Order: structure tokens, then C-alpha cells, then sequence
């Protein structure tokens, strides 16, 4: 028996709101 | 994702500011060398100054050496 995979649908979002969920990262 | 790639691209946008910070650090390490060399400059150029200025700059500690010659004439 194979597992019952849950669907993940594609959705398009505003990048300037997705940028509030990006981890903080520093190089300098 | 566009967002993550944008963050990674932007990570180094402020190169010039980091370089100014580097200037600051290295000059802070370097600049105290001015004190030894400054003392030696002053050491060499002190006997060129007027006798009054030698007396003043040493707060009156320095005076003409006494070697037993050229005393007053009655
Ligand atoms: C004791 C126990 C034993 C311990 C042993 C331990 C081991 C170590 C040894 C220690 C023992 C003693 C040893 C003796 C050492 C000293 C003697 C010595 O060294 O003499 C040397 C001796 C030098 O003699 P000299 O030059 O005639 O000396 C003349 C004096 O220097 C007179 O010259 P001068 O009077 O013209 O000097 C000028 C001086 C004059 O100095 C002074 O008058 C200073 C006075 C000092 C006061 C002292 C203060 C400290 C004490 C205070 C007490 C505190 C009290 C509290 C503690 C007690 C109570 C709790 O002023 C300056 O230097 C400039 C002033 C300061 C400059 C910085 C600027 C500051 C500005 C101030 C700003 C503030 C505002 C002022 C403005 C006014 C308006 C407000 O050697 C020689 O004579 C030459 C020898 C020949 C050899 C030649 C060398 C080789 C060349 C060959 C080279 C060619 C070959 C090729 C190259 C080869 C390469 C390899
Ligand atoms: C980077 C620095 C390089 C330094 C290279 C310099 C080497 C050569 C120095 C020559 C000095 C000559 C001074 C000219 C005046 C006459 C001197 C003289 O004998 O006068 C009579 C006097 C005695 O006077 P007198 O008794 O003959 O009568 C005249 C009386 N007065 C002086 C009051 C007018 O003799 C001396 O005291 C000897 C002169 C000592 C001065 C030495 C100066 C050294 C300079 C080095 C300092 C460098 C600091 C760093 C600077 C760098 C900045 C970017």
C-alpha cells in the first residue's frame, strides 16, 4: 500500500509580503 | 523563490560601507605609532628652540647646564 499523499496546490503571492517570511541573513 | 534570491543578492549591496569600516579598524590599530616617533621628533628639535621656550615647555625644569665656564663679570 502506497501512502495517501496530501495535495499542495500552487498559489501566487505578492513578493513584498513573502519577504516578511524570509529568515534574516547577514554577510557583512 | 524570488524573495530568497533577492535577499541573497542584496546581502553585499553595502560593500563601500564595509570598506570604510575596514579603514577605521586598520587606522585605529596603526595610529598610536605616532607617539614614539613624535617624542623623537621633539627630542631632536628641542635644542633648536629658544632658551626661553626650552624653559617653558619643561615647566621650568630645564635650565642651562652648569659646566663651570662663562660666569658673570663683576
Ligand atoms: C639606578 C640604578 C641602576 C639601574 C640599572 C638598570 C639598567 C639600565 C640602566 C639604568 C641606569 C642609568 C644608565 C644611564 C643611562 C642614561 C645616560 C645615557 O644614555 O647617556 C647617553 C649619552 C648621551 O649624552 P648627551 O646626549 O650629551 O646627554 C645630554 C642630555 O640629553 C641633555 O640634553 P637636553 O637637556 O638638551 O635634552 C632635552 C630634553 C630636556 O629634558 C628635560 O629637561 C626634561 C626634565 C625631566 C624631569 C624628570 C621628571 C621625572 C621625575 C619626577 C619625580 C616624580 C616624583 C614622584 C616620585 C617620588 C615621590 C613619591 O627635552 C626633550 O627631550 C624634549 C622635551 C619633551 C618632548 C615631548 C614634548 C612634550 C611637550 C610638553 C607639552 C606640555 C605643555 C608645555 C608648554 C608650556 C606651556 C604650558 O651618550 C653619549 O654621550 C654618546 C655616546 C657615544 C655613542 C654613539 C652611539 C653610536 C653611534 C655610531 C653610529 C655609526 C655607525 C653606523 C650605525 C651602527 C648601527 C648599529
Ligand atoms: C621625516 C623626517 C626626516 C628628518 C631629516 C632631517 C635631518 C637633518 C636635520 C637638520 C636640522 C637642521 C636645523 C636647522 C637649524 C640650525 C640647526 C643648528 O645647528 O642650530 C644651532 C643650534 C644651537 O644654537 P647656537 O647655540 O648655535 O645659537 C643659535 C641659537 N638658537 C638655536 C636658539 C637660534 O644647534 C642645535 O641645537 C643643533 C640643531 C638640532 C636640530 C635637529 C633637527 C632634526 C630634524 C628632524 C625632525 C624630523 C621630524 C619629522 C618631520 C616629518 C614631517 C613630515
Amino acid at each position: 500500500p502506497a501512502p495517501e499523499y496530501r495535495r499542495v496546490p500552487f498559489v501566487k503571492e505578492d513578493m513584498e509580503k513573502v519577504m516578511e517570511e524570509v529568515p534574516e541573513f547577514k554577510y557583512y | 523563490s524570488r524573495a530568497v534570491y533577492a535577499k541573497l543578492w542584496a546581502s553585499t549591496a553595502q560593500y563601500t560601507q564595509r570598506r570604510h569600516y575596514a579603514w577605521y579598524q586598520i587606522w585605529s590599530r596603526v595610529i598610536p605609532w605616532s607617539v614614539p616617533w613624535g617624542i623623537f621628533a621633539m627630542w631632536m628639535v628641542f635644542p633648536a628652540m629658544p632658551v626661553e621656550y626650552r624653559q617653558a615647555l619643561t615647566f621650568g625644569i630645564w635650565q642651562k647646564p652648569n659646566i663651570g665656564t662663562h660666569g658673570p663679570d663683576p
